[PDB]
């Protein structure tokens, strides 16, 4: 109960007009919760770019541990093809814990947790099929159809802990399969810091070359500040008359806290996040570091979309940045403050 | 390559994923597990690997292996058969690389058991020894720094801050690989070279070039060199 | 033992730790802006307790009641404390050195009339059952003259109505940033063991009109100049005392940090090991 | 010193007026693209779900 | 008289631009009365369909 | 959720959870260093906490057994209208003990006048 | 756990109580009877109520109010009360 099918139905509803075909795999899910997701799915956007493969809590074990190799048979389609994929398998706990069923009935050794002594070999060789492809191999698997692509397999699986234990069998050998994982810390879920993200724990070895460029020139300080704030959130529990040079940093923490948070089922495109960014980042917040700020983004928003949206297409379309769209962004900015 | 008498390098990229699946197989197998759960024969398949790594009377293989210790902790049987094995240990640290020192290793938590005086020497080990205890002291002494200010450093202590800051910046290197990121021609400092730049900067010699002399400079007499420039 | 509990009560122990950094911070900071108040408040009081001293010797003598060294009936004390805790024993030491003193004059059957400055004094002397007769408490981080005179005014009535015969403040010294002592001073009647004025001994000191009003003035502003002195150099060696314990109890949580990680780490060992023996043997 | 008490005080009036006219006109922007969007979708919802 | 003009000139702002934000808050309350009637209007129109 | 109960509900119980963690991040923190080392915003959020806190509690026809009292049922709306005046502050005066084992906010107004 | 699971009720006596002297060393809160106020004559169940929720409320006040020297009376008040029926 930490957001953690919000995440990812979020991300594939986000899908809809990108060229990545989307795939939901729920494995052990009650069925009245996936028709509720289904339903989710038509109603704010688009379940013609999804498949959803669904394995409910009352089919057979083996039915639940080969469902999420079916859904990658499914999305391997796509990335032999030449085109890109994204899957989501939710509750690997819930395949593994499938695979342990089977292999206890059929009396295999068992191991730490009795899982089975190959229980690293289902999730590694599950997710080392999530890969980004040359065109040489997609040339020659294709024969010739498809020339200058590359196809790939995005894959996002989804992981419950008990109360946060980080270092269990199932757990500990997902993280070392993956690379990169986003963190769901349950105290700021309760605090109303939805999405609940923990910086620092959460990390992503794949980098900055994965950003456009736009956001990653505009979220560099992002990372540092909220460093800072991490530090200097003690600090502010209970005690005041600091250096203002702290005051500021603090403050400008804790409003950047305030501005990374935002409803379910609004995702935010490129243009929207960067600006956003824009004007945390270049201060254009600091003397509006106050409760207004959710009014003040969403103000922004439909200011920028009621006058300046060839420049939200432009943004869109490339990601690009440089000084003209530097000062553009601060012209945008400044017009924006003389309104409410 | 080692019975052709050269000196080998082998690198492992992870120790403990050969000691994990040296579990997986044992599991498989089906054999009585031990310990955490780890296999009974853990410090056999540990020492079947670890005691082929050696030098002898035709050329040696050195082994730079990454170890990965779970769930931070130091006593769990992977970890604790692997370090009977380690000669050394080399730490990379966040902070130092957050600096912009590059190679970013951490000097106090790094360690060698070469490192003493029969074996590597009085001049050497006393050498390391210093640099060691002036990095330590400059560590506290920041504490200080921040919880007050510089004005309560004493003349003394503000020359221990000036000597490990520079000592600091001199252990940072340009690396022959590393050209394309920085743009500098790379350099190979002998063991003798560094020995007289660590030792004439702790004795204070260079005490009147700028710390900004040392960094990315290789050995000491182009530090000098670029103090001359700058 | 237990895993949850255990791991509970390390999160707990890890964020205490980090407060008692941030306390330091505080403390410290506060420091600064106490001792350089201090720094200011002791020329002008240093000199008029010099201009003073000059008065106590040298002729043209009139004679008033703050000047005389008579007999000593009962004994005051100016009393300071803080109104905080996490300031170690700096109020204890101070109490007991004051404690040891009321007890030589209740030797000679000398009575003590006590004006406490700080609500730790006034709980501490009222449940141990000294006469409090004064008490301000909860000054500010800036503290001010203005509300100091009163508990003084009363104890200067007790005085000069003649019940009260000698006078003391009780403070402790700023010494050094890190170190300092509780000290127990001679107030309002004037010294004669100081210094004789033989090294100006050419002047008898003379008067502009009523030299019974001026007098009576500067004495009044001498001892209050002493008081409010003996109040900021308090509040310096306070936040000195602050800083220290804070630091310690900062490394006596790392301490406990370092020690229930290996009552953690050795009890997920053994439930590791008991598990799996136990499935083993069930397998069979 | 006087002739300048009706001169600088011009400013006040005449720019202030001319914002408050122009923050109360944009609200009025504000109420019109709101209410045309609650229109759109209000046939768009409409529509679709028939459709459906 | 100076120091007065200053006084009315940041006043007369403040109340402009309350006046349009109530604007603003109005349209939000009436957007979502008729959203809510065109979702209720459209399903009359779904059940008639479905059922026939 | 906003769209299925009303959003006066949804932004009471958002306010609710967030004080009440709020406080228990606080409770080794006054344990060991003790209140007066808190701040005055936080010794504020601390009392709202603790009367948030007794509110929760009701008793039930059938648990008058265990205790002797009657039993009380409580309206939606009226829930909704009591967290919130507790968190706006409009019985920010009343004792903690006025709140607790009580029915509506009314109810709470009449045993705070008793008391 | 299992005869935890099957019982009525539980009485609790803790080595920490009986070594401070509180004998019989039974932990209230931690102790329930689920049959409850039946099980009682109508004297005992009228004085025994208030006792109840008297000392288990008690211990939380003498725990958050180890080290505040001053307190609020109605606080203290209570506090007393407790190590009187302690
Ligand atoms: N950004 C958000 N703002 C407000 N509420 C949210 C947000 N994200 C998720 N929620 C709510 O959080 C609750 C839990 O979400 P979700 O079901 O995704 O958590 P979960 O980790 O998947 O739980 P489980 O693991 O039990 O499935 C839901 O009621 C959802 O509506
Ligand atoms: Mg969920």
């Amino acid at each position: 109960q930490t957001g953690k099918t919000a995440l990812a139905i979020d991300a594939i509803i986000n899908q809809r007009d990108s060229g990545i075909k989307a795939i939901y795999v729920a494995i052990g899910q009650k069925a009245s919760t996936i028709s509720n997701v289904v339903r989710k799915l038509e109603e704010h956007g688009a379940l013609a770019n999804t498949i959803v493969v669904v394995a409910t809590a009352s089919e057979s074990a083996a039915l639940q541990y080969l469902a999420p190799y079916a859904g990658a048979a499914m999305g391997e389609y796509f990335r032999d093809r030449g085109e890109d994929a994204l899957i989501i398998y939710d509750d690997l706990s819930k395949q593994a814990v499938a695979y342990r069923q089977i292999s206890l009935l059929l009396r295999r050794p068992p191991g730490r947790e009795a899982f089975p002594g190959d229980v690293f070999y289902l999730h590694s060789r599950l997710l080392e099929r999530a890969a980004r492809v040359n065109a040489e191999y997609v040339e020659a698997f294709t024969k010739g159809e498809v020339k200058g692509k590359t196809g790939s397999l995005t894959a996002l699986p989804i992981i419950e802990t008990q109360a946060g234990d980080v270092s269990a069998f199932v757990p500990t050998n997902v993280i070392s399969i993956t690379d990169g994982q986003i963190f769901l810390e349950t105290n700021l879920f309760n605090a109303g810091i939805r999405p609940a993200v923990n910086p620092g724990i959460s990390v992503s070895r794949v980098g900055g070359a994965a950003q456009t460029k736009i956001m990653k020139k505009l979220s560099g300080g992002i990372r540092t500040a909220l460093a800072q704030y991490r530090e200097l959130a003690a600090f502010s529990q209970f005690a005041s008359d600091l250096d203002d040079a702290t005051r500021k940093q603090l403050d400008h923490g804790q409003k950047v806290t305030e501005l990374l948070k935002q409803k379910q089922y609004a995702p935010m495109s490129v243009a929207q996040q960067s600006l956003v960014l824009f004007a945390a980042e270049r201060g254009y917040l600091a003397d509006v570091e106050l409760s207004k700020i959710g009014s003040f983004e969403a103000a922004l928003l439909a200011y920028v979309d009621r006058d300046h949206a060839p420049l939200m297409q432009e943004i869109n379309q490339t990601g690009g940045y440089n000084d003209e769209i530097e000062g553009k962004l601060k012209g945008i900015l400044d017009s924006f403050k003389a309104t409410q | 390559f080692r019975d052709e008498g050269r000196d080998v390098l082998l690198f492992v990229d992870n120790i403990y994923r050969y000691t994990l699946a040296g579990t997986e197989v044992s599991a498989l197998l089906g054999r009585m597990p031990s310990a955490v759960g780890y296999q009974p024969t853990l410090a056999e398949e540990m020492g079947v690997l670890q005691e082929r790594i050696t030098s002898t009377k035709t050329g040696s293989i050195t082994s730079v292996q990454a170890v990965y210790v779970p769930a931070d902790d130091l006593t769990d049987p992977s970890p604790a058969t692997t370090f009977a094995h380690l000669d050394a240990t080399v730490v990379l640290s966040r902070q130092i690389a957050s600096l912009g020192i590059y190679p970013a290793v951490d000097p106090l938590d790094s360690t060698s058991r070469q490192l003493d005086p029969l074996v590597v020497g009085q001049e050497h080990y006393d050498t390391a020894r210093g640099v060691q205890s002036i990095l330590q002291r400059y560590q506290e002494l920041k504490d200080i720094i921040a919880i007050l200010g510089m004005d309560e450093l004493s003349e003394e202590d503000k020359l221990v801050v000036a000597r490990a800051r520079k000592i600091q910046r001199f252990l940072s290197q340009p690396f022959f690989v590393a050209e394309v990121f920085t743009g500098s021609p790379g350099k190979y400092v002998s063991l003798k070279d560094t020995i007289r730049g660590f030792k004439g900067i702790m004795e204070g010699e260079y005490d009147h070039l700028p710390e900004q002399a040392f960094y990315m400079v290789g050995s000491i007499e182009e530090a000098v060199e670029k103090a001359k420039k700058l | 033992a237990g895993a949850k509990d255990i791991r509970s009560k390390i999160a707990s122990v890890q964020n205490t730790q980090k407060i008692t950094k941030a306390m330091e911070m505080v403390a410290a900071s506060k420091m600064r802006k106490s001792q350089d108040r201090m720094a200011a408040s002791r020329p002008y009081a240093e000199t008029m307790r010099k201009v003073i001293g000059h008065l106590a010797h040298g002729n043209l003598e009139y004679k008033h009641p703050y000047l005389e060294d008579r007999d000593v009936k009962r004994v005051g004390y100016l009393v300071v404390s803080t109104d905080r805790g996490l300031a170690g024993g700096l109020n204890i030491n101070l109490f007991k050195k004051l404690l040891a003193e009321m007890k030589t004059w209740t030797d000679k059957g000398v009575q003590a009339d006590l004006a406490m400055i700080g609500s730790k004094g006034v709980s501490f002397f009222n449940s141990v059952g000294g006469n409090v007769v004064a008490q301000v408490t909860g000054m500010g981080d800036n503290p001010s003259l203005s509300e100091l005179i009163g508990p003084v005014k009363v104890m200067l009535q007790a005085y000069d109505e003649g019940r009260l015969d000698k006078l003391y403040i009780v403070s402790n010294k700023f010494i050094n940033t890190m170190s300092q002592v509780p000290t127990i001073s001679q107030l309002l009647p004037l010294p004669a063991s100081d210094d004789d004025d033989l090294k100006h001994k050419s002047w008898d000191y003379l008067y502009e009109p009523d030299p019974k009003a001026l007098l009576d003035t500067l004495l009044r502003r001498y001892v209050e100049s002493q008081v409010y002195q003996g109040v900021v150099e308090n509040l310096a060696s306070e936040q000195a005392a602050r800083m220290v314990a804070m630091k310690a109890a900062t490394d006596n949580g790392g301490s406990l940090i370092k020690e229930l990680q290996l009552v953690y780490n050795k009890a997920r060992q053994a439930s590791i090991t008991q598990e799996l023996t136990e499935i083993v043997s069930g397998a069979a | 010193d006087l002739d300048l008490a009706k001169a600088s005080a011009t400013d006040q009036l005449k720019k202030a007026k001319a914002e408050a006219q122009v923050i109360i006109e944009q609200a009025n922007k504000r109420r019109s693209q709101i209410l045309d969007e609650a229109k759109a979708e209000a046939e768009q919802e409409r529509t679709k779900i028939v459709a459906q």
